[PDB]
Protein backbone atom coordinates (compact mmCIF):
# COMPACT_ATOMS: atom_id res chain seq x y z
CA UNK A 1 0.00 0.00 0.00
CA UNK A 2 2.46 2.76 -1.00
CA UNK A 3 1.21 5.29 -3.47
CA UNK A 4 4.55 6.28 -5.64
CA UNK A 5 3.91 6.40 -9.37
CA UNK A 6 -0.04 7.52 -8.12
CA UNK A 7 1.56 11.34 -8.34
CA UNK A 8 2.86 10.39 -11.95
CA UNK A 9 -0.23 8.78 -13.51
CA UNK A 10 -2.22 11.81 -11.90
CA UNK A 11 0.32 14.53 -13.55
CA UNK A 12 0.18 12.43 -17.10
CA UNK A 13 -3.73 11.15 -17.27
CA UNK A 14 -5.89 13.45 -16.16
CA UNK A 15 -28.30 3.38 -15.47
CA UNK A 16 -30.85 5.10 -14.13
CA UNK A 17 -33.70 4.07 -16.92
CA UNK A 18 -32.88 0.06 -15.37
CA UNK A 19 -33.08 1.54 -11.46
CA UNK A 20 -36.41 3.47 -11.67
CA UNK A 21 -37.61 0.50 -13.90
CA UNK A 22 -36.91 -2.22 -11.08
CA UNK A 23 -38.14 0.69 -8.16
CA UNK A 24 -41.54 0.41 -10.50
CA UNK A 25 -41.73 -3.44 -10.52
CA UNK A 26 -41.11 -2.87 -6.51
CA UNK A 27 -44.09 -0.95 -6.56
CA UNK A 28 -46.41 -2.99 -8.49
CA UNK A 29 -45.36 -5.88 -6.21
CA UNK A 30 -47.29 -3.96 -3.36
CA UNK A 31 -50.81 -4.09 -4.75
CA UNK A 32 -52.65 -7.01 -6.27
CA UNK A 33 -55.11 -4.63 -8.38
CA UNK A 34 -51.99 -3.75 -10.73
CA UNK B 1 4.34 36.95 -7.80
CA UNK B 2 4.70 41.24 -8.47
CA UNK B 3 0.69 41.69 -8.07
CA UNK B 4 0.58 38.99 -5.23
CA UNK B 5 3.06 41.30 -3.24
CA UNK B 6 1.91 44.91 -4.29
CA UNK B 7 -1.40 43.72 -2.73
CA UNK B 8 -0.13 42.59 0.67
CA UNK B 9 2.56 46.19 0.15
CA UNK B 10 -0.88 48.11 -0.33
CA UNK B 11 -4.10 46.91 0.58
CA UNK B 12 -2.87 45.24 4.07
CA UNK B 13 -4.69 42.08 3.77
CA UNK B 14 -6.05 41.79 7.58
CA UNK B 15 -5.13 37.56 8.10
CA UNK B 16 -2.54 36.40 5.60
CA UNK B 17 -2.33 32.96 7.10
CA UNK B 18 1.12 31.41 8.04
CA UNK B 19 1.44 27.66 7.01
CA UNK B 20 4.90 26.88 6.94
CA UNK B 21 7.29 23.54 8.00
CA UNK B 22 8.95 25.84 10.92
CA UNK B 23 12.82 24.29 9.36
CA UNK B 24 15.14 24.61 6.72
CA UNK B 25 18.03 22.20 4.94
CA UNK B 26 21.25 23.44 6.19
CA UNK B 27 25.02 21.76 5.52
CA UNK B 28 26.89 19.86 8.00
CA UNK B 29 30.03 19.23 9.26
CA UNK B 30 32.02 16.37 7.39
CA UNK B 31 34.85 14.33 8.57
CA UNK B 32 36.73 11.16 8.48
CA UNK B 33 37.63 8.59 11.15
CA UNK B 34 40.66 9.00 13.15
CA UNK B 35 41.03 5.01 13.58
CA UNK B 36 43.60 3.96 10.35
CA UNK B 37 42.08 1.56 7.56
CA UNK B 38 43.96 -1.62 7.58
CA UNK B 39 44.60 -3.84 4.74
CA UNK C 1 29.89 27.02 -27.95
CA UNK C 2 28.36 28.12 -24.24
CA UNK C 3 29.67 31.25 -24.54
CA UNK C 4 28.05 32.13 -21.15
CA UNK C 5 29.91 28.68 -19.74
CA UNK C 6 33.48 29.65 -20.93
CA UNK C 7 33.71 33.01 -18.86
CA UNK C 8 32.58 30.68 -15.59
CA UNK C 9 35.26 28.37 -16.64
CA UNK C 10 37.71 30.66 -17.02
CA UNK C 11 37.05 32.50 -13.51
CA UNK C 12 36.95 29.45 -11.42
CA UNK C 13 40.11 27.99 -13.03
CA UNK C 14 41.44 32.03 -12.17
CA UNK C 15 43.05 32.68 -15.70
CA UNK C 16 41.02 34.94 -17.34
CA UNK C 17 43.82 36.96 -18.23
CA UNK C 18 45.91 34.59 -20.42
CA UNK C 19 43.43 33.69 -23.06
CA UNK C 20 40.27 35.66 -21.88
CA UNK C 21 38.43 33.03 -24.47
CA UNK C 22 40.35 34.80 -27.38
CA UNK C 23 37.05 36.96 -28.38
CA UNK C 24 37.81 37.42 -32.05
CA UNK C 25 35.84 37.74 -35.33
CA UNK C 26 35.64 34.20 -35.90
CA UNK C 27 35.59 32.87 -32.18
CA UNK C 28 33.62 35.23 -30.52
CA UNK C 29 31.32 35.24 -33.35
CA UNK C 30 30.76 31.29 -33.59
CA UNK C 31 29.78 30.75 -30.09
CA UNK C 32 27.39 33.94 -29.65
CA UNK C 33 24.81 32.37 -32.61
CA UNK C 34 25.91 41.14 -29.34
CA UNK C 35 25.84 38.57 -26.08
CA UNK C 36 22.74 36.79 -26.16
CA UNK C 37 21.70 38.46 -23.29
CA UNK C 38 21.54 36.14 -20.58
CA UNK C 39 18.58 35.52 -17.66
CA UNK C 40 19.96 35.15 -14.66
CA UNK C 41 19.72 37.15 -12.09
CA UNK C 42 23.46 37.81 -10.65
CA UNK C 43 25.07 34.51 -11.36
CA UNK C 44 26.09 35.10 -15.01
CA UNK C 45 26.32 39.29 -15.11
CA UNK C 46 28.55 39.46 -12.08
CA UNK C 47 30.46 36.94 -14.61
CA UNK C 48 30.24 40.02 -16.87
CA UNK C 49 31.30 42.73 -14.25
CA UNK C 50 34.59 40.89 -13.92
CA UNK C 51 35.08 39.95 -17.30
CA UNK C 52 34.79 43.65 -17.92
CA UNK C 53 36.60 44.42 -14.88
CA UNK C 54 39.85 42.33 -16.24
CA UNK C 55 39.91 43.49 -20.02
CA UNK C 56 40.56 47.38 -19.15
CA UNK C 57 44.16 46.78 -19.12
CA UNK C 58 44.47 45.87 -22.87
CA UNK C 59 41.91 48.24 -23.72
CA UNK C 60 42.48 47.33 -27.83
CA UNK C 61 42.74 43.56 -28.30
CA UNK C 62 39.05 42.84 -27.41
CA UNK C 63 36.01 44.25 -29.78
CA UNK C 64 33.19 42.68 -27.79
CA UNK C 65 33.55 45.63 -25.30
CA UNK C 66 31.19 47.92 -27.11
CA UNK C 67 28.00 45.24 -27.24
CA UNK C 68 29.05 44.75 -23.58
CA UNK C 69 28.08 48.48 -22.72
CA UNK C 70 25.36 48.83 -25.35
CA UNK C 71 24.26 45.83 -23.45
CA UNK C 72 24.44 47.79 -19.85
CA UNK C 73 22.78 51.05 -21.28
CA UNK C 74 19.92 48.55 -21.86
CA UNK C 75 19.84 47.06 -18.81
CA UNK C 76 20.24 50.41 -17.45
CA UNK C 77 17.25 51.88 -19.42
CA UNK C 78 15.33 48.41 -18.67
CA UNK C 79 15.69 49.62 -14.58
CA UNK C 80 14.64 53.18 -15.26
CA UNK C 81 11.72 51.83 -17.31
CA UNK C 82 10.89 49.49 -14.07
CA UNK C 83 11.37 52.11 -11.64
CA UNK C 84 8.91 54.41 -13.75
CA UNK C 85 6.45 51.78 -14.16
CA UNK C 86 6.82 50.91 -10.36
CA UNK C 87 6.01 54.26 -9.54
CA UNK C 88 2.89 55.10 -11.86
CA UNK C 89 1.97 51.43 -10.09
CA UNK C 90 1.99 52.96 -6.81
CA UNK C 91 0.46 55.82 -7.59
CA UNK C 92 -2.47 54.08 -9.88
CA UNK C 93 -3.56 51.92 -6.56
CA UNK C 94 -7.27 52.23 -5.76
CA UNK C 95 -8.15 52.89 -2.05
CA UNK C 96 -11.01 50.16 -1.72
CA UNK C 97 -11.19 46.54 -2.57
CA UNK C 98 -11.62 44.65 0.74
CA UNK C 99 -9.67 41.62 -1.05
CA UNK C 100 -10.73 37.92 0.36
CA UNK C 101 -9.29 35.28 2.30
CA UNK C 102 -10.59 31.96 0.45
CA UNK C 103 -9.48 33.08 -3.14
CA UNK C 104 -5.85 34.60 -1.40
CA UNK C 105 -5.96 30.37 -0.50
CA UNK C 106 -6.64 29.23 -3.55
CA UNK C 107 -3.89 31.52 -5.21
CA UNK C 108 -0.88 30.87 -2.25
CA UNK C 109 -1.30 27.17 -2.60
CA UNK C 110 -1.29 26.48 -6.46
CA UNK C 111 1.38 29.42 -7.12
CA UNK C 112 3.42 27.49 -4.39
CA UNK C 113 3.01 24.08 -6.05
CA UNK C 114 3.48 25.42 -9.23
CA UNK C 115 7.22 26.26 -8.40
CA UNK C 116 8.86 23.07 -8.41
CA UNK C 117 6.65 20.97 -11.13
CA UNK C 118 4.23 19.25 -9.31
CA UNK C 119 0.12 18.20 -9.97
CA UNK C 120 -2.69 20.90 -8.87
CA UNK C 121 -6.21 20.35 -8.85
CA UNK C 122 -8.37 22.86 -10.19
CA UNK C 123 -10.90 23.21 -7.79
CA UNK C 124 -12.39 26.56 -9.40
CA UNK C 125 -0.92 -0.61 -23.25
CA UNK C 126 0.00 2.92 -25.14
CA UNK C 127 3.63 2.81 -24.79
CA UNK C 128 3.59 6.23 -26.18
CA UNK C 129 2.66 8.23 -22.62
CA UNK C 130 4.79 5.35 -21.11
CA UNK C 131 8.06 6.89 -22.06
CA UNK C 132 6.30 10.11 -20.76
CA UNK C 133 6.43 8.45 -17.67
CA UNK C 134 9.49 6.29 -17.35
CA UNK C 135 11.16 10.19 -18.15
CA UNK C 136 9.36 11.78 -15.42
CA UNK C 137 10.31 8.74 -12.88
CA UNK C 138 14.26 9.61 -14.43
CA UNK C 139 13.90 12.74 -13.75
CA UNK C 140 13.43 12.45 -10.36
CA UNK C 141 15.82 9.97 -9.56
CA UNK C 142 18.84 12.19 -11.22
CA UNK C 143 17.22 15.35 -9.18
CA UNK C 144 17.05 13.00 -6.39
CA UNK C 145 20.56 11.99 -6.94
CA UNK C 146 22.27 15.45 -6.76
CA UNK C 147 21.42 16.27 -3.05
CA UNK C 148 24.87 16.46 -0.52
CA UNK C 149 24.80 13.50 1.88
CA UNK C 150 25.84 16.09 4.79
CA UNK C 151 21.56 17.92 5.11
CA UNK C 152 21.07 18.46 8.28
CA UNK C 153 17.93 20.03 9.65
CA UNK C 154 17.02 22.96 12.15
CA UNK C 155 13.25 23.33 13.59
CA UNK C 156 12.01 26.38 15.30
CA UNK C 157 11.43 23.94 18.25
CA UNK C 158 15.29 23.32 19.51
CA UNK C 159 15.06 26.31 21.96
CA UNK C 160 13.28 24.32 24.53
CA UNK C 161 16.29 21.98 24.28
CA UNK C 162 19.32 24.06 24.76
CA UNK C 163 21.74 23.13 22.51
CA UNK C 164 25.32 23.50 23.68
CA UNK C 165 28.97 23.81 21.78
CA UNK C 166 28.63 19.92 21.95
CA UNK C 167 25.17 18.54 22.42
CA UNK C 168 24.06 16.46 19.50
CA UNK C 169 20.53 17.06 19.53
CA UNK C 170 17.80 14.39 18.24
CA UNK C 171 16.21 16.66 15.55
CA UNK C 172 19.63 17.06 13.13
CA UNK C 173 18.41 14.33 10.72
CA UNK C 174 14.43 14.89 10.05
CA UNK C 175 14.73 15.04 6.42
CA UNK C 176 17.46 13.68 5.17
CA UNK C 177 15.65 10.29 6.16
CA UNK C 178 12.96 11.48 4.21
CA UNK C 179 15.31 12.61 0.90
CA UNK C 180 15.77 8.47 1.28
CA UNK C 181 13.06 6.58 1.36
CA UNK C 182 11.61 8.85 -1.70
CA UNK C 183 15.10 7.88 -3.42
CA UNK C 184 14.28 4.31 -2.13
CA UNK C 185 11.02 3.95 -2.68
CA UNK C 186 11.43 4.79 -6.69
CA UNK C 187 14.02 2.30 -7.36
CA UNK C 188 12.01 -0.28 -5.36
CA UNK C 189 8.90 0.39 -7.68
CA UNK C 190 9.83 -2.59 -10.38
CA UNK C 191 10.26 -4.24 -6.82
CA UNK C 192 6.68 -3.97 -5.70
CA UNK C 193 5.57 -4.78 -9.25
CA UNK C 194 6.91 -8.71 -8.87
CA UNK C 195 4.87 -8.68 -5.49
CA UNK C 196 1.89 -7.11 -6.65
CA UNK C 197 1.82 -9.61 -9.52
CA UNK C 198 2.44 -12.79 -7.49
CA UNK C 199 -0.52 -11.85 -5.57
CA UNK C 200 -3.17 -10.25 -7.84
CA UNK C 201 -2.35 -13.95 -10.36
CA UNK C 202 -2.93 -16.01 -7.09
CA UNK C 203 -6.30 -13.97 -5.75
CA UNK C 204 -7.49 -14.02 -9.23
CA UNK C 205 -6.64 -16.41 -11.13
CA UNK C 206 -9.61 -18.72 -9.59
CA UNK C 207 -11.98 -16.46 -8.45
CA UNK C 208 -15.00 -18.59 -7.98
CA UNK C 209 -14.25 -20.28 -5.05
CA UNK C 210 -14.24 -17.34 -2.06
CA UNK C 211 -16.65 -15.02 -4.05
CA UNK C 212 -20.04 -15.72 -3.05
CA UNK C 213 -21.83 -14.40 -6.51
CA UNK C 214 -19.77 -15.94 -8.52
CA UNK C 215 -19.82 -19.18 -7.59
CA UNK C 216 -23.50 -19.15 -7.23
CA UNK C 217 -24.22 -18.76 -10.77
CA UNK C 218 -26.30 -21.19 -12.71
CA UNK C 219 -23.73 -20.93 -15.11
CA UNK C 220 -20.56 -21.33 -13.11
CA UNK C 221 -21.62 -23.79 -10.93
CA UNK C 222 -23.25 -26.26 -13.96
CA UNK C 223 -19.46 -25.81 -15.36
CA UNK C 224 -17.48 -26.61 -12.66
CA UNK C 225 -19.82 -29.45 -11.81
CA UNK C 226 -19.67 -30.71 -15.55
CA UNK C 227 -15.47 -29.94 -15.92
CA UNK C 228 -15.41 -33.19 -13.31
CA UNK C 229 -17.22 -35.67 -15.31
CA UNK C 230 -15.31 -39.03 -15.16
CA UNK C 231 -15.22 -41.00 -18.68
CA UNK C 232 -17.51 -44.18 -18.65
CA UNK C 233 -16.46 -47.31 -19.30
CA UNK C 234 -17.25 -49.68 -22.08
CA UNK C 235 -18.86 -53.28 -21.01
CA UNK D 1 -16.63 -14.08 -31.17
CA UNK D 2 -16.89 -18.05 -32.61
CA UNK D 3 -16.77 -18.72 -28.70
CA UNK D 4 -18.67 -17.71 -25.90
CA UNK D 5 -17.47 -16.87 -22.36
CA UNK D 6 -18.81 -15.84 -18.62
CA UNK D 7 -19.38 -12.71 -19.18
CA UNK D 8 -20.67 -13.09 -22.68
CA UNK D 9 -23.17 -15.41 -21.50
CA UNK D 10 -24.58 -13.16 -18.34
CA UNK D 11 -24.46 -10.32 -20.49
CA UNK D 12 -26.70 -12.06 -22.92
CA UNK D 13 -28.86 -13.88 -20.31
CA UNK D 14 -29.51 -9.78 -19.15
CA UNK D 15 -30.11 -8.19 -22.25
CA UNK D 16 -32.74 -10.91 -23.29
CA UNK D 17 -34.07 -10.23 -19.73
CA UNK D 18 -34.42 -6.90 -19.39
CA UNK D 19 -36.51 -6.39 -22.79
CA UNK D 20 -39.20 -8.36 -21.35
CA UNK D 21 -40.05 -6.40 -18.81
CA UNK D 22 -39.23 -2.96 -21.33
CA UNK D 23 -42.42 -4.19 -22.79
CA UNK D 24 -44.91 -4.12 -20.16
CA UNK D 25 -44.28 -0.27 -19.20
CA UNK D 26 -44.47 0.46 -22.93
CA UNK D 27 -41.09 2.65 -23.07
CA UNK D 28 -39.35 1.31 -26.19
CA UNK D 29 -40.92 1.06 -29.50
CA UNK D 30 -39.56 -2.51 -30.65
CA UNK D 31 -41.67 -1.60 -34.38
CA UNK D 32 -38.22 -2.24 -36.62
CA UNK D 33 -37.71 -5.26 -35.07
CA UNK D 34 -41.37 -6.74 -35.30
CA UNK D 35 -42.30 -5.08 -39.32
CA UNK D 36 -38.63 -6.25 -41.05
CA UNK D 37 -39.14 -9.53 -39.50
CA UNK D 38 -43.02 -10.18 -40.15
CA UNK D 39 -43.05 -8.39 -43.81
CA UNK D 40 -46.36 -8.21 -44.78
CA UNK D 41 -45.66 -7.70 -48.68
CA UNK D 42 -43.25 -10.40 -48.12
CA UNK D 43 -46.17 -12.80 -46.56
CA UNK D 44 -48.45 -11.91 -49.68
CA UNK D 45 -45.24 -12.39 -51.68
CA UNK D 46 -45.09 -16.27 -49.68
CA UNK D 47 -48.83 -17.08 -50.38
CA UNK D 48 -48.66 -15.82 -54.34
CA UNK D 49 -45.50 -18.20 -54.00
CA UNK D 50 -47.51 -21.34 -53.17
CA UNK D 51 -50.75 -20.56 -54.93
CA UNK D 52 -47.87 -20.93 -58.35
CA UNK D 53 -46.76 -24.06 -56.88
CA UNK D 54 -50.25 -24.97 -56.47
CA UNK D 55 -51.13 -23.74 -60.27
CA UNK D 56 -47.72 -25.66 -61.18
CA UNK D 57 -48.82 -29.00 -59.48
CA UNK D 58 -52.63 -29.17 -61.13
CA UNK E 1 8.48 31.40 -2.05
CA UNK E 2 8.48 29.69 1.46
CA UNK E 3 7.54 26.22 0.98
CA UNK E 4 3.41 24.85 2.94
CA UNK E 5 2.98 21.78 5.01
CA UNK E 6 0.91 18.87 3.25
CA UNK E 7 -1.38 18.65 5.82
CA UNK E 8 -2.70 21.80 4.87
CA UNK E 9 -2.92 21.03 0.93
CA UNK E 10 -4.25 18.15 2.04
CA UNK E 11 -6.85 20.24 3.99
CA UNK E 12 -8.09 22.71 1.47
CA UNK E 13 -7.98 19.92 -1.66
CA UNK E 14 -36.19 13.42 -16.97
CA UNK E 15 -35.70 9.96 -16.25
CA UNK E 16 -38.18 9.64 -12.94
CA UNK E 17 -41.17 10.53 -14.77
CA UNK E 18 -40.15 7.73 -17.69
CA UNK E 19 -41.27 5.14 -15.24
CA UNK E 20 -44.41 6.13 -12.68
CA UNK E 21 -46.74 7.56 -15.71
CA UNK E 22 -46.40 4.15 -17.20
CA UNK E 23 -46.35 2.35 -14.23
CA UNK E 24 -49.85 4.45 -12.86
CA UNK E 25 -51.62 3.21 -15.92
CA UNK E 26 -50.01 -0.45 -16.68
Amino acid sequence: SLPIEDNYIREVVGSKLMECVNDAVQTLLQGDDK
Amino acid sequence: KRILKEVILAKKVSKVPINNVRAFPVLQTNYNGSIPVVR
Amino acid sequence: LQEQSELMSTVMNNTPTTVAALAAVAAASETNGTIPKPRSSAQLEQLLYRYRAIQNHPKENKLEIKAIEDTFRNISRDQDIYETKLDTLRKSIDKGFQYDEDLLNKHLVALQLLEKDTDVPDYFGDPDTEIRISARISNRINELERLPANLGTYSLDDCLEFITKDDLSSRMDTFKIKALVELKSLKLLTKQKSIRQKLINNVASQAHHNIPYLRDSPFTAAAQRSVQIRSKVIV
Amino acid sequence: YNNVTLKNLTAFQLLSQRENICELLNLVESTERHNSIINPERQRMSLEEMKKMLDALK
